[PDB]
This record gives structure tokens, C-alpha cells and sequence, in this order.
RNA sequence: UCAGUCGGUCCUGAGAGAUGGGCGAGCGCCGUUCCGAAGGGACGGGCGAUGGCCUCCGUUGCCCUCAGCCGAUCGAAAGGG
RNA sequence: GUGAAGAUUUUCACUGACCCGGUGAGGCGGGGGGGCGAGCCGGGCUCUCGCUUCUGGCGCCAAGCGCCCGGCCGGCCGGGCGCGACCCGCUCCGGG
């Protein structure tokens, strides 16, 4: 019932046999300089010795209580410009005819009122281009105590605001209904940054090899281990 | 998607045409080389006479901005007479000498004499 | 004092090489994974003299393992090779005149 | 005011913190060309005591010069 | 002093010369493939619009797919043509 | 710039700054899988290979399999995807 000249015909990629199919090479393309250089870039920062105050920023906040923090943050969205019109033009015709406490954004508006300890929480983004913006931060927070955690995408940080990108956010006031879900993130965001800042300090990054590198080094500390051990006893 | 080549090509993009919010020039420039001005005046020499009267052809004077086709659409439009060829020499006074070969049915010489040469 | 013909020969003014008459460089084909591996076979389908060079050239066409083409590149000719012979250039390739290989 | 920290950081170059800093934006652009425009100033409080404000109008370019 | 057919106009030789880049206080200089996201093209297929006996085709607008080149450009009235 | 040894210094190392070479930056480092020899009790470890050498021919734009989808009347016409062509990675490979 089958056509007998339907017959198989492979190719044999051989050496000097046949014509190379058109894999895929997207590790050998000639990449502009532009991805080059953001590429190597992160290569650098994980080969060179990363500072503790600059490497404390890599040690992130985890998924589920990023995720919380998120749906809390939720509920505390500063006025968009429509609403803040119209919240203008009720006011104007109910006077013809109080504020509630909202986040705290801008690095400048966060340091001020944390170095007077008038904020009960604040949000870091962790992808600051210039990192001297933020570095102090964390120290500050934990000599004036006011707990800080670290967030991951100063985009996805910045879109609680109604603008493109944020560095940081503040918790300074919370309504009663939410008093227990922020005291019960803050003691866990405390204990996992307030509370080990002495390792976070002394906590250094960076400093690890390439893959050809650490494989070369491994397989030679192999070969020597396994020559001595096995054959002295 | 995967990537063949070795190497790697600027995409390409879209790209829009040119639509002002107002024309840069108010109006068109109006056409200075206009069917008047492109033939100035007929030559009376004898040697044009000689010719106007065994080759069946006329000759111009004309500005060294005319083409061919030009000279020959002037002389239609002008003179409602079909053209055979036209030969365009400039001389050496800076004025282009055109030779307007005309077709068998038209009669040089009664068009000579009808435009007010003779 | 007038700057000496030593020192004139370097603004490659005039002493410029001559270079129009000759083929091209000769150089061994770019070291790929057919060399790195095994071996890549072209055929010597000519030999030509390069003017202003005492050695002469031997153009070999090898077939480009990557895309559908004979790829032609001139080498060095090592006397004892001759038109229509197959010079095979890798890491496999064996010992013998006209090869070449690490 | 974050611009206070910023600017007693920037007078401690010779610490390992900025000093890795340097290192990474030197190397960064000299990887770049000679003449090219930054999108956003590096250091926003010098730019501001210089004059810069940021507001649309002003652009900042970052240029190489040979020592 | 009249040209499709005679030449220039076209091509490129030795060379000259921009862009990328680098240098330079600076007018600018070096450099011609080198520290480049260097393609404005297309067999064919799909979506959508127009015209003509809306048959079939043409112009398109968008997407898929394919695509090397060697460097823009100038350089001979005795070289090719 | 990063380490290990000897007494701030010397030697041996690493690359990541910086330098040179190749390319149309075309198969790099590991792991897995498939054979070829050695030595133990059908099985385990180390190592090796990875398909082309009698000749001046040809070789690209996939056959084959598996799984979905469309239109038309089990049959007809026309598509998509994966293996075929192993997987993961942080520098395109190399030499300083
Ligand atoms: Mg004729
Ligand atoms: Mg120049
Ligand atoms: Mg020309
Ligand atoms: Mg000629």
C-alpha cells in the first residue's frame, strides 16, 4: 500500500563529506560593540573582587515576599494626574456648594525622612546604573533602624508610581486594616537585612573564575587528588 | 527563531514619507522656460535661406537651456507644424542654432513666408 | 645637512613595492574545524610564477564545507607537486610532500 | 538629602568602594568612542552644582581626551 | 561648426578621496577595511487597498523567507567600450 | 589586578585590564550518548575514536519519521512543529 519510491536518502555530515546544515550559531555571531559591551560588563562584575557595599545589592529580596510586598504596595498608590483633577474639582464644588497616607518616592525624599526615622519600611531597587545613588542607603537604614529590603527591577519598583522607573519607595504611614500584614513583613524583612548587616558587610562578591577556567583548574586538582590519595593508601 | 549567519546585520526598519504641516515654497515656481522663450528669433542669413528653401527646414535662434524634444514641442505648439528631426548646434556667440527638419506634408517656404520671414 | 637615501626609503615615496603584475599573497587557508579535526582535499589546478618573487605559486581549489562553493586560495609551490594533484591540509592528513598539517 | 552622601562619597576616591567605581566606568569608556552623548548625567549633584538641571534642553556628552 | 552609429558621457589601471575610527589647541590631519548595527534589494508565499469588461493582471502598503562581498565616490577625447 | 610557595622582596601560577593573529567572528569548555584495544567479576573504572587517500567527476536550497492544523467531495489539495543535525554554559576562537 506504500509507494516503493519513496525511498531515504541521508546526509552524512562528515568531515570534508558533505555540505554543514544551517544550525544554530548564536554563540559565534559577531556581536555589535554596543551588546559586547553590556555583555562583558556583567562579565566583569563577576570576575572582579565586588565590594561589600556594592555586592550587598546582588543578595535580593525572595519571590513570594517580593510578591507580598508588591500586593501591599497596591493599596498605598499615590493619585494619578486625572484623579488628582478630579479629587481638584470635587473640592472646588463641595466648598462652591483628609489626605491618606500614600508611599514616599524619590531617593532625596526617602533619605530625609528616614534620617529622622519618620518611615516604618523602604523598597530598594537593585539596578541603579550609577550604584552611588543608593549605596548609602542601607547603612543609614540600619543606624537609624528603619527596615529596608531589596527589590528586584527598579521598573516593576517604579510602576507603583504612575512613572517609568523609581529608585526608591517608602512606607511611612499604614491604614489599621493593613497594620498587621506591614508588622508582619517588617520583622521578617528586618531579620533577613537589619539583623545581619555585620555579615552583609563583611560579605564580599564577585571574584569567581570562568567556566573554562574553574574547568581546567577542577580537572587538574582531580587528576593530581586522585594520583596521590587513591596510590599512597 | 534561530540565528544562521555568523553574522549579525542592522535590522530594518520602518520609515515614513515626508508630510509637512506646510509646504515649504507657498506656491510652485512658475515655469521661466516657457514655450516663448525657448526659441527667440528666426535667422534671416542667406545660407538659412538657401536652406529653408531645398531641405524644407527652418532655422532658430534659441537659449542653450533647450532640449531637442523641447524645441521641437515649441514649434508644434507655436506653429502647428509637425517636425521631422531637429539639429542643435551652439555657436560660437554663446546662441544655440537649432535646424528645424519639418515633415514632407508642410512646405518650408510657405511657413517662412507666413510667420513674416523672407 | 641633505637627509640621506636611507632615510628617503622610508616615506615610500618611490620605493614603494611594485605590486600590480603580482597574483596576491600567498597564504595557507584560515585554520577551521576541518583542519582542527580532520582534513580538507583540493585539487593543484595551476601553477603560476609571481613576478618579483624567486618561488613559485601553486593555486588550489578546496570545496568550502560550509556553503556550496570551491574556494581558491594560492600557496607556496614545494617542488615535486603538479597540476591535478590533491593536496590534503588538516590535522589527519598525512605525512607527504605537498600537505600541509600541525 | 541623598546629594550630601553622594557628594562626601565622590571626595573618597582612594577607598576600594569608588575606587572599583572608577575602574569599571574607566574601563567602560574607553571601550566607547572619543565623542558620544550620555543619555543621563553619571554624577547627578556635580552636574546640578555645575548648573544642570534636568529638565528637557540639556544633554550631557561624554568626551575622552588623550593624557 | 547640424551625429543613437565620430569622441566625451560608461568601466577601471597607477593614484586620489569621504563615512566608521583615531589624532589634533585648532583650520583640520592620518587612515581606505582598518577599534563599524556598512542590505533600502529580491524569486516566492501570506494579509490588506485601488484601477481596468473588478476575470486576471499591474502599481503598491505590511509581514514571512532568501541574499556575501570590499568598500561612497573620482580618476584615460592614445587602455576596455 | 587575583592566588600559592621561599626569604617588603623572589619564583611559580590565573586573566580581567592591555597587546597581537584569523574569520563571512562557522562547530569553544564541560556533560550525555554510539564504536574501537588493555587489564577484573551479562556488569564497573581509566584511556581512545567520532565516519572523506588509486583517479583533474558530482555534492547547497533535506529525504525519512513522529505529532498537530485548514479547505473540498474513506478519498483529493495545501500548511505548521520536533528529531533528523544531542544538552548546558560567562567571555568568537587562538597566542602573550
Ligand atoms: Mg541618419
Ligand atoms: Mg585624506
Ligand atoms: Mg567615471
Ligand atoms: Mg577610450
Amino acid at each position: 500500500v506504500v509507494n516503493p519510491l519513496f525511498e531515504k536518502r541521508p546526509k552524512n555530515f562528515g568531515i570534508g563529506q558533505d555540505i554543514q546544515p544551517k544550525r544554530d550559531l548564536t554563540r559565534f555571531v559577531k556581536w555589535p560593540r554596543y551588546i559586547r559591551l553590556q555583555r562583558q560588563r556583567a562579565i566583569l562584575y563577576k570576575r572582579l573582587k565586588v565590594p561589600p557595599a556594592i555586592n550587598q545589592f546582588t543578595q535580593v529580596l525572595d519571590r513570594q515576599t517580593a510578591t507580598q510586598l508588591l500586593k501591599l504596595a497596591h493599596k498605598y498608590r499615590p493619585e494619578t494626574k486625572q484623579e488628582k483633577k478630579q479629587r481638584l474639582l470635587a473640592r472646588a464644588e463641595k466648598k462652591a456648594a483628609k489626605r491618606p497616607p500614600v508611599l514616599r518616592a524619590g531617593v532625596n525624599t526617602v533619605t530625609t525622612l528616614v534620617e529622622n526615622k519618620k518611615a516604618q519600611l523602604v523598597v530598594i531597587a537593585h539596578d541603579v546604573d550609577p550604584i552611588e545613588l543608593v549605596v548609602f542607603l542601607p547603612a543609614l537604614c540600619r543606624k537609624m533602624g528603619v527596615p529596608y529590603c531589596i527589590l528586584k527591577g527598579k521598573a516593576r519598583l517604579g510602576r507603583l508610581v504612575h512613572r517609568k522607573t523609581c529608585t526608591t519607595v517608602a512606607f511611612t504611614q499604614v491604614n489599621s486594616e493593613d497594620k498587621g500584614a506591614l508588622a508582619k513583613l517588617v520583622e521578617a524583612i528586618r531579620t533577613n537585612y537589619n539583623d545581619r548587616y555585620d555579615e552583609i558587610r563583611r560579605h564580599w562578591g564577585g571574584n569567581v573564575l570562568g567556566p573554562k577556567s574553574v574547568a581546567r583548574i577542577a580537572k587538574l586538582e582531580k587528576a593530581k587528588a586522585k594520583e596521590l590519595a587513591t596510590k599512597l593508601g | 527563531k534561530i540565528r544562521t549567519s555568523p553574522t549579525f546585520r542592522r535590522p530594518k526598519t520602518l520609515r515614513l514619507r515626508r508630510q509637512p504641516k506646510y509646504p515649504r515654497k507657498s506656491a510652485p515656481r512658475r515655469n521661466k522656460l516657457d514655450h516663448y522663450a525657448i526659441i527667440k528669433f528666426p535667422l534671416t542669413t542667406e545660407s538659412a535661406m538657401k536652406k529653408i528653401e531645398d531641405n524644407n527646414t527652418l532655422v532658430f535662434i534659441v537659449d542653450v537651456k533647450a532640449n531637442k524634444h523641447q524645441i521641437k514641442q515649441a514649434v508644434k505648439k507655436l506653429y502647428d507644424i509637425d517636425v521631422a528631426k531637429v539639429n542643435t548646434l551652439i555657436r560660437p556667440d554663446g546662441e544655440k542654432k537649432a535646424y528645424v527638419r519639418l515633415a514632407p506634408d508642410y512646405d518650408a517656404l510657405d511657413v517662412a513666408n507666413k510667420i513674416g520671414i523672407i | 645637512g641633505r637627509v640621506i637615501r636611507g632615510q628617503r626609503k622610508g616615506a615610500g615615496s618611490v620605493f614603494r613595492a611594485h605590486v600590480k603584475h603580482r597574483k596576491g599573497a600567498a597564504r595557507l587557508r584560515a585554520v577551521d574545524f576541518a583542519e582542527r579535526h580532520g582534513y580538507i582535499k583540493g585539487i593543484v589546478k595551476d601553477i603560476i610564477h609571481d613576478p618579483g618573487r624567486g618561488a613559485p605559486l601553486a593555486k588550489v581549489v578546496f570545496r568550502d564545507p560550509y556553503r556550496f562553493k570551491k574556494r581558491t586560495e594560492l600557496f607556496i609551490a614545494a617542488e615535486g607537486i603538479h597540476t591535478g594533484q590533491f593536496v590534503y591540509c588538516g590535522k589527519k592528513a598525512q605525512l607527504n610532500i605537498g600537505n600541509v598539517l600541525p | 538629602g541623598a546629594y550630601k552622601y553622594i557628594q562626601e562619597l565622590w571626595r573618597k576616591k582612594q577607598s576600594d568602594v569608588m575606587r572599583f567605581l572608577l575602574r569599571v566606568r574607566c574601563w567602560q569608556y574607553r571601550q566607547l568612542s572619543a565623542l558620544h552623548r550620555a543619555p543621563r548625567p553619571t554624577r547627578p549633584d556635580k552636574a546640578r552644582r555645575l548648573g544642570y538641571k534636568a529638565k528637557q534642553g540639556y544633554v550631557i556628552y561624554r568626551i575622552r581626551v588623550r593624557r
